[PDB]
């Protein structure tokens, strides 16, 4: 069934919300501090979730899981947040808008459990270029929307994914990366490496083989040319208010 | 230059690589012989020249790891796990 099975969607919405509360509550304090009292500003965060078979489990990983966690963590924490707008997009092989700025905030268990039903992880690509392109464009439009009746809005995506992108992405993606700084969009990428999964299995670890000129296999670090400049790095739940504050507090401020 | 996610184990005591050299990603189009190669290779075992085959899920591979996957209805999400035995 290309939708969760919504009572299993509740179920995990309200599961995650009590395992995640806490945390929760520590990236609002901090990102009240970040983002509110001391202008009129307004903010529309995008929270971009890798719906691609890689994330899931019948691939025997937890990306997927610890994903769908981080999105109801981020999404309680955000709420607190008077002048923001939260959206979801869902990414593989093609794009799609889960839950649009404009639609009901995330205070209902229903609206939330709405968004678990369309992650399944069966996507047969992760097409990343193609993520960012909507993600520009889709705050483009805002922008432009924006103009009706006098706002200093700021613009924020966070991928929640595994970041197993082909290598040759690295490079295509760079461009995309300008033309969102020079609109003023801060991305950020929540690299999904749970360290329960299995012994041994982190993404810091993982190789890739390239045969040379000569024939000779040359093993490079996948990660030396990931190209996203603010990313962070989940071995845990835990580790994600305090990481994803301090890049917000340093680099969306500044 | 597609590639495929794969991770090397082995039962065989005197033939295993630190946990930090298992998981590797590879030319889709390559074959036994060439994951082979991989394995002897400088930063891998550095063994030079064992002829190694491999199993997946207890059946040896015998095509491309791209036609693997399409023989068994895959994509290129999937991470392969590769049993290394001395051929
Ligand atoms: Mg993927």
């Amino acid at each position: 069934r290309p939708l969760r099975d919504y009572g299993e969607a509740l179920e995990m919405w309200s599961t995650f919300q009590t395992k995640t509360q806490a945390l929760s509550q520590s990236l609002s304090s901090q990102l009240r501090l970040i983002l509110t009292g001391s202008s009129k500003r307004a903010y529309q965060i995008l929270l971009c979730v890798d719906d691609s078979s890689s994330m899931s489990d019948d691939n025997r990983s937890t990306a997927g899981n610890l994903a769908l966690e981080s999105l109801v963590m981020v999404a309680r924490a955000l709420t607190v947040l008077e002048a923001g707008q939260i959206g979801v997009m869902g990414f593989g092989t093609d794009v799609f808008v889960a839950h649009a700025l404009t639609d009901p905030p995330f205070t209902s268990q229903d609206a939330g459990a709405r968004v678990l039903q369309q992650f399944t992880f069966r996507q047969d690509s992760t097409d990343m270029v193609l993520l960012l392109r909507r993600t520009i464009d889709h705050f483009r439009e805002a922008r432009l929307i924006q103009a009706s009746s006098g706002e200093d809005l700021w613009q924020l995506a966070l991928i929640l994914s595994d970041g197993l992108v082909q290598s040759r992405d690295h490079a295509r993606l760079r461009p995309l990366l300008r033309e969102a700084m020079e609109q003023r969009v801060m991305v950020v990428f929540i690299v999904m490496d749970d360290a329960r999964s299995r012994k041994g299995h982190s993404v810091l670890e993982l190789k890739e083989a390239r045969f040379g000129p000569d024939g000779v296999p040359v093993i490079h670090r996948y990660l030396d040319s990931f190209p996203f400049p603010y990313y962070l790095i989940v071995h845990h739940l835990e580790d994600l208010p305090g990481a994803l504050a301090a890049l917000l507090r340093t680099w969306f401020a500044e | 230059v597609a590639q495929v996610k794969v991770i090397f184990t082995t039962t065989e005591p005197d033939l295993e690589l630190p946990e930090s050299k298992r998981q590797l990603l590879v030319p889709a189009d390559i074959r036994r012989y060439g994951l082979s190669r991989i394995l002897n290779s400088e930063s891998m075992l550095d063994t030079g020249s064992i002829p190694f085959d491999f199993l997946i899920n207890g059946s040896f591979l015998r095509s491309s790891l791209e036609d693997y996957l399409t023989s068994n209805g895959l994509s290129l999400e999937t991470t392969l796990t590769l049993q290394y035995v001395r051929s």
